[PDB]
RNA sequence: GAUAACUGAAUCGAAAGACAUUAUCACG
RNA sequence: GAUAACUGAAUCGAAAGACAUUAUCACG
């Protein structure tokens, strides 16, 4: 969470060819 | 001038 | 081995387009950011670095905008032929080249949305030259989306290796095994013709111009703050 | 045309190996120099961007290190099996550009404004160094591509783009000189392993000049 | 001239009194802010400024809380005695405290209200721990208002010196023959005439009307110690 | 009991002489380092703070050498009358400039000695903007002795009273409460009984003070010297 | 922009005129 | 302790007119 | 691991109480 | 005096226009 934070600055739709719970 | 090629360096073969 | 169509040659270009379209939104927002930090004397270096930064995006533009897709393309001829082009060696590169930008707009968005907000807000006392949240909010989904399309063009075709893994989709993976939905986790499913990838290419296509136009609009509402907060007179 | 020999698995893992060794050298003067800037609370910022950095090319360098060449190469053209080779190097090279920028000229002067502590900068001789280092490992990425065709304009290097298009407009440098194609792996196998010892060369005055500073720094700031 | 009565002894006490509430208020309100900043690591050395400053202040309000005035005042036996204090002597160290104050306050209110402020800023990224706007002007129009009740003292009595000068007072001066706005009416409380006084019942008098205000001033300021103390309370002090 | 001469006028000049210049070394050094700071962003508001306190030993040097003694001092119908001033009198404005500016002195070394010395490392790491450790032991000494000066002046014509004590004077007796000496502050002041025994002591006094601030211009030009071959 | 407040822009006073 | 005499100088430190011992 | 120590009397806690046997921070 | 120079194409200006022949900063 503080290792996350370099990934992202941020603290549920079907995407296509994504199978959804995986 | 010297500006644009300070993006490209800080700075003054085979098959070449 | 899936082939080729004469269709195909489109296929790229309008994929490549999209990338045109989320390079270009940063270029526009950059150049004008660039602008006004011209006027405060004690962001010169960090200017500096953010043009080496949009340089490197606008040649990134150039570089796919004078791509001709066709030039690298054998086709079909109108089926058979065992010379054409595998499907898989044609979206490889292309492939390989978003990967390159996501992995960019990865080093710059830290520096943009994090590193360089807190610089503004401790250099300048104030919170004029600042990104909004919600275009922080838009950027990072936006970056999300190309992400995971990009790892669905590669894993789709099994087309992956170690050379083309995104340092994000390891690192979520890495987070779930060490820890007992994330997106970048979910599964991507296989694709088996061409016909396929086309559908569910385009589809994406249309979720990624969502996410740009969000974008866009997020960039306009700054580059207003910028101006009604900096850039005028008093 | 040209085609893979059982030799080929190795050719591709020597010229990764490089690559692995161009991204460690950074890694680990990067180290040094993060945990040293921990004691600097005006930095505290330009650390954090060291980080991202420094964690990009850590990634790479698990990315190479963990790639097995002979699980990709069979039978194939030889095109086909470097080209992803050559296309992670020009990913690479992209990302040293951006670093070296920062690491060689926003930062060092944002350092002696923030701090006017020379001891905290870099050494005139590791910046030769990392522009010399950078110049030949784009350099052999072109040649790589240039030689067996294998390019496009999504391969096209910034840096050698920015040469050409300047030459045009103004009418000697390394990047515009030509690279002349291979007709055998015989032949590309030759010149890889003339440049893979020119490129060792470069990356030991590298290590070298990156031991300077470090130690520098241990003796100025210290444990 | 002028001369000592019994009751100047507590026109002493009195003024000495509205320093003493001045000097609270700034250490009531520094003592909480010192202790919030007890938990902000990179105001550590800011911090101890502080505590350097408020020590100051406390020894000062000790200082003229301990202060017995009758035992630095002799009084007259019926009236006239050629043994007697001078009204003249007995106010002199009372202003040269205030003077002392003042100057001090004058350092103090830079560093907190201006330096510290944009150093706050710059180090935390946020406003929690910074004064609001209208504390700031409560201390400036405090402040004010004791520099030119010092300087109404001194000038009355005509017991001033280039010694007793306050910088504040000196500077407005001579910003006004530099610039020409000591002509005429000016606007500006500091370059202000001091009328003479020529009787002890006519300082008291006027003493107890600058009494009044500057009591005004100081519930003022303390209100707004008070809102600027619930502020570090609700944005920083309480966790969730 | 206790009377003012015609040479008094110039005893009063002379000791506001070492006033002026203990606050001219500093404001001369202060000048100098304010300027080096000018190059150094992350310093820009610790500057503003030194600023601050420079103008006002700056105000207090110009109202000291502005200040003419004899306008203040009546000599009298020469030396006969009750209308002339007492020495006590004329003694207590200096005594009390004295504390005013002492006062300052230690605020100002706190701030410039110790807590900007531990941030000018914090965001720097840089000595070069340090003070040397000789320039804090005379800064000190000389605090120390000015401190001790003024403490003199008052007791030895017992004119002290709550309102002329010095924060460090009182703050060594209370401690030794809560605790013959080896400390300056709290050895006894023995009092003047003539005007021809202070000026003795008085002129000891100026030049052990001046011995003093040599030494402090001397560290002053040391640290001055280090900041120009390293920045300047 | 104030050494001497922070408060640039700051009814009758004891003992005092309106005049300089 | 030695923090409560740090405000008072920067000193371990701690013959002259008028004074007795 | 690092950083934080005015006998100051505030701060935190509804309270009991807590307050270097503590608190905060961290690619760490 | 110092600082600021991506052919970048933005920025500032209602406009005319401005943009190193410029702009900003600086202890009364
Ligand atoms: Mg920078
Ligand atoms: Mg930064
Ligand atoms: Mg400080
Ligand atoms: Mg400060």
């Amino acid at each position: 969470n503080k290792r996350r934070s370099f990934y992202t600055a941020s603290p549920s739709p079907v995407l296509p060819g994504v199978k959804r719970t995986a | 001038n010297n500006k644009r090629r300070s993006f490209y360096t800080a700075s003054p073969l085979p098959g070449v | 081995d899936i082939k080729v169509t004469p269709g195909t040659s489109e296929l790229v270009e309008q994929i490549l387009a999209l990338l045109s379209r989320y390079l270009s939104s940063y270029i526009h927002v950059l150049n004008k950011f660039i602008s006004h930090l011209r006027r405060v004397a004690t962001l010169r270096f960090e200017r500096t670095t953010l043009i080496k930064f949009v340089k490197k995006l606008r040649f990134y533009n150039d570089s796919v905008l004078s791509y001709n897709a066709s030039e690298f393309i054998n086709e079909g001829k109108n089926e058979l032929d065992p010379e054409a082009d595998s499907f898989d060696k044609v979206i490889l590169p292309i492939a390989s080249m978003f990967v390159k930008s996501v992995e960019t707009f990865d080093l710059l968005n830290y520096y943009l949305t994090q590193s360089l907000q807190k610089e503004i807000l401790s250099k300048t006392l104030n919170e004029d030259l600042t990104l909004t949240a919600e275009s922080i909010l838009a950027i990072d989904d936006t970056y999300n989306h190309f992400v995971k399309f990009s790892q669905w063009m590669i894993e789709s075709l099994r087309i992956g290796s170690n050379l083309l893994d995104l340092e994000v989709v390891q690192f979520a993976i890495k987070s779930a095994d060490e820890d007992g939905d994330n997106i970048f986790l979910q599964e991507i499913l296989p694709v088996n013709s061409e016909e396929e990838f086309q559908t569910l290419s385009a589809a994406w296509h249309s979720i990624l111009d969502g996410k740009l136009s969000a974008l866009d609009e997020e960039f306009d509402v700054v580059a207003t703050k910028w101006h009604d907060k900096f850039g005028k007179l008093k």
